[PDB]
């Protein structure tokens, strides 16, 4: 039967543990190219998912006041970025930068 | 002296000792008064209380000073307001509530029977073992001493030793014959002097 | 002239007065509240 | 004039060891 | 220091006695009760809850000794120092648990409260005391600075000194939208009660809000410019389009509150302000065209100034040249605009009229409500 | 008293009139607020330089940099945010922070057309998806394979 | 409970792995559980501090 076949079972597990490994090491290339824009925000938000969704809500920091990070972050945690937004220490990109971090 | 007020007003149900200290009488009225109305709702009979356990004059009525028959007044009603908390336990706002009787009469110094007794079926329950921690266990519970501050709760094992104690037995049932009196008696106290009154052969 | 009720629960907060609280003490029945 | 000031009245650093 | 602050006690209290209002028991009690709190008070931890227990517990020995002083004494008023203690002790609670803790701005408003109560103990000079030194703790709390704007211009009806809250005020906090607001409105009601004053004087016988109004969008514009900018300046050409392009949606909505505003004021010529501010936005800003980058809110300027002629005359007095002129207005717009804009300010223009004219007018006796429907079937 | 700085354009504009001793319109409005009329009132500023334009704005405050006043200025500094009595000044470190590569970074004239990090990414990226791509498409025949 | 856990999952396992005609239940599996988490509560239950008994000191007991 299609559905008692063993071998699949050793096939995702593989498959599993390398994609945690691939989707990591994606991560932490967004964290330092768009930490460049913004370096702050990886010690605040640490979960890599939480991480990409506030670039996809806000691209940039001027965003940041206007943008809501309700779903992604709970209260404290937005307000944070928020007032790094501000004070950030990053230099401003282009949209043609934006657009592939995105 | 100083050092016998802080470890009386120390001890605490809802809060670490640090923070108990710090603490005022005014304080933990304001959430105990609040507390009770909660457990006015669910129950009308816990408005009663607020008449005589947690008035505003309460914050200057001190035990020490009064004469022996207003104590005996006085535990006849902290008596009462453990037997209508003894379901309730489970509830947060009974926790808020007792902190106030703990804090001001002293309850878990000088009626510990009463207080232990009530709870005896909520002995895995975490509130069990904050209870043990401030209070000194009476000469029948000393079976309990282990488990004062300590991580675990105290096993089943251990309440059939405790439970079945003769001279325990018979507070247990005065007790029991106070909560049966009252038509006080609920499921889970019945269950559970039934589930030792089976192992209670021990 | 005997003070107003007003007054009185005026002079029980400022002097702390907790004889009100005892009477309901000694009232307390406890077949009453069970 | 409308004020709401009224209404609010009322290691790093250790290495491993073997 | 708790035994200077008790010393300062006994005074007041052995009036107390003197006059027979508290015996020496009473006046034990009492004692005992401040002894502790005074400990509470210059004690480490203390806080602010603290204070207000004071505050509230010598308020109500106030209350005791009156009610005691009529009913004992029989006298309203007993010339001796235990009249005025108590009031002069609460007070300096105050100004301890102010200076303690300045953060705490509901303590603050509890004294400016209890003091403008008794306003004939404490005088108006006292008031502006603490406002002076509240105001200079949080200069950039707005609501601050409309309190004692609002409090110097009602009680005192004081303009001058209530312009001088204000013109200090925006210096420190000229970003802040909310206190152009207020003095815009500080500003009219000044000019409305002057020219009712003239109505009365007769009867027993403004551009300087606009001006307002023009500076607190530069100021408003060039702070909301400073943010989202951050430190540095934007160098995408694109991006310094769309921090021109908020800020004008910004900036347009704070032209609107403004149009609002002027409804509430009957005695101003509404029409004269509100075309002040449409012949303000016809200014190109920004280097941008409201009518070709932004048509939405070219609509909505055009929205206004089509029923600016009609907006404000009664359904009775309505005239039907007024009613020609927008018309006219309506039809010129339309030959500039393209067809997707002409379609909305249709629908817009032909649902103003029906719901303020039509829908408010009986059918069967009022020729006009005829030339109403024409209208709009034209429309 | 504190005034805050409204943002962090406002700060490097104050940050650059405090560096060649000139007096921002914010100076302007604390010191008035604060400074009575009044023989002299006495202020004291660390720097000299900020002392004559002190002068001009406000004839009736004379400075004071001597040593007895610098003393008083490295007190404050000393307990930083502790002497604020817990009114609201964020934190003097990340504020530091931020300012001082605005301060450099507006002097230098530094721009984002100069960095060419974008590329040292963009290859360190690109050569991770012909690996992944590559990786991930071989499963993609493994798993079709056995049907 | 890791040498009692290992030994019913080899239990379990076999019946997966041998079974001819198995059941996609878990049956065996289920009943496994219960014999461990039986196992588990009469182990967790037993305290290895020896109880304190009530301490009863004949007092002397002096007329008066």
């Amino acid at each position: 039967s299609a559905d008692k076949v063993d071998v699949m079972i050793i096939q995702a597990i593989a498959l599993l543990d390398d994609l945690d490994k691939e989707l990591n090491t994606y991560a932490m290339r967004c964290k330092e190219w768009y930490g460049w824009h913004f370096p702050e925000l990886a010690k605040i938000v640490t979960d890599s998912v939480a991480y990409a969704r506030i670039i996809l809500t806000m691209g940039i920091r001027s965003k940041a006041s206007e943008t809501d990070l309700s779903e992604i972050l709970p209260e404290e945690i937005e307000e944070r970025v928020k007032t790094a937004a501000e004070v950030s220490m990053g230099t401003e990109i282009t949209q043609t930068d934006l657009d592939n971090i995105n | 002296d100083r050092k016998r007020r802080q470890k009386l007003h120390s001890a605490s149900l809802i809060y670490n000792s640090k923070t108990a200290a710090t603490q005022d009488y005014d304080f933990i009225f304001e959430n105990a008064s609040k507390a009770l109305e909660e457990l006015s709702q669910i129950e009308p009979k816990f408005a009663i209380f607020s008449r005589t356990l947690f008035s505003e004059s309460s914050i200057s009525l001190d035990r020490n000073v009064q004469t022996k028959e207003e104590i005996k007044d006085l535990d006849n009603a902290i008596n009462a307001y453990l037997l209508l908390a003894s379901s309730k336990w489970y509830l947060a706002p009974t926790l808020h509530a007792t902190e106030w009787l703990v804090r001001r009469f002293q309850i878990h110094v000088k009626n510990t029977e009463m207080l232990l007794l009530s709870t005896l079926n909520y002995y895995q329950t975490p509130v069990f073992k904050r209870i043990l921690s401030i209070i000194k266990l009476p000469p029948l519970f000393n079976c309990l001493s282990n488990f004062v501050r300590s991580e675990k709760p105290p096993t089943a094992l251990t309440m059939i030793k405790l439970f079945n104690d003769m001279d325990f037995l018979k507070l247990y049932t005065s007790y029991l014959d106070q909560c049966i009196k009252h038509n006080a008696t609920y499921t889970n106290q019945l269950l559970f002097t039934t589930c030792c009154f089976i192992n209670v052969v021990a | 002239p005997p003070p107003d009720e007003e007054e009185q629960l005026l002079a029980k907060f400022v002097f702390g007065d907790t004889t009100d609280l005892q009477e309901n003490l000694a009232k307390f029945n406890a077949d009453f509240i069970f | 004039l409308e004020t709401g000031f009224d209404a609010l009245a009322n290691d790093w650093f250790t290495l491993p060891k073997p | 220091k708790t035994r200077y602050y008790l010393e300062q006690c006994i005074p007041e209290m052995d009036d107390l006695v003197e006059k027979g209002l508290f015996t020496k028991n009473e006046v034990s009690l009492i004692m005992k009760k401040r002894t502790d709190f005074e400990h509470r008070l210059n004690s480490r931890g203390s806080s602010i809850n603290d204070y207000i227990k004071y505050i509230n517990y010598e308020s109500n020995v106030n209350k005791l000794r009156a009610k005691r002083c009529k009913r004992i004494l029989q006298v309203k008023k007993t010339n001796s120092l235990s009249d005025w203690s108590i009031q002069q002790r609460i007070g300096f609670i105050y100004q301890r648990g102010t200076n303690k803790f300045p953060q705490d701005l509901k303590f603050w408003a509890m004294y400016l409260n209890y003091m403008k109560a008794r306003g004939n103990q404490t005088s108006y000079k006292k008031i502006h005391n603490i406002y002076n030194q509240l105001l200079k703790l949080h200069p950039t709390n707005v609501d601050i600075w409309i309190s004692c704007a609002k409090y110097e211009y009602e009680v005192h009806a004081n303009f001058k000194s209530c312009r001088n809250i204000f013109q200090n005020g925006l210096r420190f906090n000229p970003d802040v939208p909310k206190l152009w607001y207020e003095y815009v409105k500080f500003e009219l009601n000044f000019i409305t009660k002057l020219i009712n004053r003239r109505k009365v004087m007769g009867l027993i016988n403004g551009d300087i809000a606009l001006t307002i109004f023009d500076v607190c969008m530069k100021t408003l514009g060039k702070h909301y410019i400073n943010k989202h900018k951050g430190y540095y300046a934007i160098s995408d050409s694109k991006m310094n389009i769309e921090l021109n392009k908020e800020t004008l949606n910004y900036l347009f909505s704070e032209s609107l509150r403004y149009i609002k505003l002027f409804d509430e004021f009957l005695d101003l010529e509404r029409d004269y302000l509100i075309n002040h501010v449409l012949q303000f936005w016809k200014n190109d800003m920004y280097d941008l065209s409201l009518r070709k980058d932004l048509p939405e809110l070219y609509l909505k300027t055009v929205m206004i100034d089509i029923t600016l002629n009609i907006r404000y005359m009664p359904v009775e007095k309505l005239d039907i040249d007024q009613l020609q002129l927008s018309v006219k207005k309506y039809f010129a717009y339309i030959s500039k605009l393209d067809s997707a804009s002409v379609k909305s300010l249709k629908n817009e223009y032909r649902s103003y009229l029906q719901d303020n004219y039509l829908k408010k007018m009986n059918a069967e006796d009022d020729p006009r409500y005829k030339i109403l429907d024409l209208i709009i079937s034209k429309l | 008293s504190f005034a805050p700085f409204k943002g962090a354009a406002e700060a490097l504009e104050n940050a650059n009139d405090i560096s060649e001793g000139l007096v921002s319109e914010s100076l302007k409005a604390i010191l008035d607020l604060n400074l009575p009329k009044a023989k002299n009132i006495t202020l004291a500023i660390s720097d000299k330089n900020l002392g004559p334009s002190i002068k001009e704005e406000f004839p009736y405050v004379d400075c004071i940099s001597n040593e007895l006043a610098q003393d008083l200025i490295r007190g404050v500094r000393l307990h930083g945010e502790k002497l604020f009595k817990g009114l609201q000044s964020g934190d003097l470190e990340r504020a530091q922070l931020g300012l001082g590569h605005a301060y450099s970074r507006a002097k230098v004239k530094f721009s984002v057309q100069k960095n060419d990090n974008h590329i040292i990414q963009a290859i360190a990226l690109l050569d991770q998806l012909d690996k992944d791509i590559n990786t991930f498409a071989m499963r993609v025949k493994e798993w079709y394979g056995w049907h | 409970i890791a040498r009692v856990l290992a030994a019913k999952a080899a239990v379990s396992l076999r019946y997966d792995a041998l079974a001819e005609d198995r059941d996609d239940s878990g049956d065996i599996g289920l009943e496994s559980r219960a014999k461990v988490e039986n196992r588990l509560s009469q182990l967790e239950g037993r305290d290895l501090r020896t109880t304190p008994k009530v301490v009863r000191e004949a007092k002397k007991v002096e007329m008066t």
